[PDB]
């Protein structure tokens, strides 16, 4: 059963095995259940851990209902892919992936006062093909200014510093004038619109780069996957994966008692009747109950 | 036996979800006995 | 991809049209060896490509790398290009 | 490893046609008896100076020698045999019919 924090946040999910958590939840309260009393507790780093835990669970059976578009042409598959990972951030209680990291950045710098330690305490969530272009221009201002350039903003040395890094960020092709434009506003919403409509051509040509170079290096490990699986003897072939098969059912059948060997092999026997279903009508495919 | 269900044949098969979820049940109930103990 | 190599081994010379005898002795008896061992090869390259049952194990080789770059803490469709542009949000505005 | 299946299968029609060409026996070199000199000068043990016991012995290297040297006369053939056909499969046709594979 559900501990009443995962079904709150298995409502707006879309995935079958919680839906039907849901739904026999749901059926509960129909008859006549008390709604538990959810939790004014968890102080805010209990908070933050359990919001980690329950929106990977809900992350997790999506990725898995994801199609990749792998060896496609064109954007819109790409853009598809993007799109269901999206809806997959709001289901799971992610906001918008610009609106997530940022936040991921004002978290991480809550205590920087100098641009160099914000430099090496985003280094995990920046690139370093531009974390390497915004420290060679920390150090032509620091040359200038030869003291630490602040993160004041209303230093004139970061003025400076911040000319020159806008100078990089249109470098690598992404418009610093629009960006900076959309997350401050503007007084009147028609003026507004045409920045939204410049901020939604960058973001898109943004996130759909992300997901093309996940889908360029899924075709690219499994092309030398099989590569290296199509030179081997067909012999090595089944038995290095009866190998690896029966070392992966044992490791579920060493595990007695857990939820998760439990359901990993009562998916195996799911497998089987796949196999088995389609083996009595190859042409239908398996029996669904309709 | 045969034909099982629509909603049952929607789940994908060999994803994580009871791993994050066995880890969240082992440390969510071990963590709140670490700040309702703690004292440097 | 396992079918554009099987395309590749749909263009091989058919090496049983010399298997007869009037080409094993008018032919060098090591350049026999060799065309008898890249007979033997095609099976090899052959039986292999048509192994499409191992196809399903080797799927599970790419997914559970994929799907643990998917459970990120920031977002499951974050990558460089968006967290790079919205640095310059962060870093080119006030502190 | 298709382009030399294609060399190899293209030096088969090399050696084919050049044998063809000389209207030579097919077991005929790669018999080692017609590579043996059957002309050759033929030892006499009665001038070597052998004991009791050491004839058969000087029989079986007068023998083994003139075995070896038709053997390896047999290998100086084919080797000079290959490079002429390695010459003629250089400047070859390769219209090979395909291996029959379901499309």
């Amino acid at each position: 059963a559900v501990s009443k924090k995962e079904v709150l946040y298995f409502l707006s999910s879309k995935d079958a095995e919680s839906s039907t958590a849901v739904k026999s939840y749901l059926k509960s309260l129909y008859a006549g259940a008390q709604v538990e009393a959810t939790e004014t507790d968890a102080s805010e780093l209990i908070a933050q851990l359990e919001k980690k835990y329950l929106s990977a669970q809900v992350v997790e059976p999506g990725v898995h209902n994801i199609a990749l578009p792998l060896g496609e042409s064109g954007s819109a598959p790409v853009k598809r892919y993007a799109a269901e990972l999206f809806n997959l951030g709001a289901q799971a209680g992610f906001e918008c992936p610009f609106i997530e990291v940022s936040k991921k950045f004002g978290q991480e710098t809550a205590t920087s006062e100098t641009v160099k330690d914000v430099l090496n305490k985003t280094k995990s969530y920046v690139s370093a093909d531009y974390n390497a272009a915004l420290n060679e221009v920390l150090s032509s201002v620091e040359a200038e200014i030869n003291g630490p350039v602040l993160f004041d903003g209303k230093t004139e040395g970061f003025k400076k510093f911040a000319a020159k890094a806008k100078a990089v960020a249109v470098s690598r092709g992404l418009p610093a004038d629009t960006i900076l434009a959309y997350c401050a506003g503007s007084a009147n919403e028609d003026a507004a619109d045409k920045v939204s409509k410049e901020f939604f051509t960058w973001f898109e040509s943004a996130y759909t780069a992300d997901a093309a170079a996940e889908v360029k290096a899924i075709e690219a490990e499994a092309a030398s996957i099989l590569d290296r699986h199509l030179a081997k003897p067909v012999a090595q072939i089944r038995k290095e994966q009866a190998s690896a098969y029966a070392s992966l059912l044992k490791r579920a059948e060493t595990a007695k008692g857990a939820k998760w060997a439990e359901k990993y092999l009562e998916d195996v026997k799911a497998v089987q009747w796949f196999d088995a279903s389609v083996a009595e009508a190859p042409a239908s495919g398996p029996k669904v109950a309709a | 036996a045969d034909a099982k269900a629509l909603d049952e044949l929607r789940k994908p098969k060999f994803s994580s979800k009871y791993l994050i979820q066995h880890v969240s049940q082992k440390l969510i109930p071990a963590v709140k006995e670490w700040e309702k103990s703690y004292q440097p | 991809l396992s079918n554009e190599r099987y395309q590749l081994l749909s263009q091989w010379p058919d090496f049983t049209t010399m298997y007869g005898k009037d080409f094993y002795y008018r032919a060098h008896p090591e350049d026999l060896k060799k065309f008898y061992d890249a007979a033997d090869e095609y099976y090899k390259l052959y039986e292999t490509v048509t192994e499409f049952d191992s196809l399903s194990a080797l799927a599970s080789q790419v997914v559970p790398n994929y799907a643990a770059r998917r459970r990120s803490t920031v977002h499951p469709a974050i990558g460089s290009t968006v967290a790079d542009g919205a640095f310059t949000n962060f870093l080119l505005s006030k502190q | 490893k298709k382009q030399a299946t294609e060399n190899l299968m293209k030096l088969l029609q090399a050696y084919k046609d050049i044998g063809d060409a000389k209207s030579e026996p097919l077991l005929k070199n790669h018999n080692p008896r017609t590579f043996e000199d059957r002309d050759y000068p033929v030892p006499d043990f009665r001038t070597q100076n052998l004991k009791a016991g050491d004839v058969p012995k000087f029989f079986d290297t007068v023998i083994s020698t003139r075995a070896s040297a038709a053997i390896a006369s047999k290998d100086k053939f084919w080797a000079g045999r290959k490079t002429e056909a390695e010459a003629a499969s250089a400047k070859a046709s390769a219209a090979f019919p395909r291996v029959a594979v379901p499309e």
